[PDB]
């Protein structure tokens, strides 16, 4: 319990002095994202064919 | 009180505060250019 409250606090310290929000981070580092085909990865799909 | 003014103060409720406004920009995908097709010259390799 302790660990996990050590964690939080340092994690949101961490948070609040690069400026980020939780949004931002949870962008940076999910794995629930979309398997939808972006325009992006299209462009990415035939630049690199 | 004695002249009706409340002995109680007032709420102060607290006001929005601005939001930040947000942009994005949307990109497009078309199709690349494919080949046509290929006529034989009369000229050489150097020539042509």
């Amino acid at each position: 319990l302790t660990q996990l409250i050590s964690f939080l606090f340092q994690c949101t310290q961490w948070l609040t002095t690069q400026k980020w929000s939780v949004s931002d981070v949870f962008l940076m580092t999910t794995d629930n994202y979309s398997t939808v085909l972006t325009p992006d990865i299209e462009n990415l799909i035939t630049t690199l064919s | 009180t004695i002249d009706g003014q409340p002995l109680s103060l007032s709420l102060y409720a607290t006001p929005a505060d601005p939001s930040m406004l947000l942009s994005a920009a949307i990109t497009a995908s078309q199709g690349g250019g494919d080949l046509p097709h290929a006529v034989m010259p009369m000229y050489r390799f150097p020539v042509i």
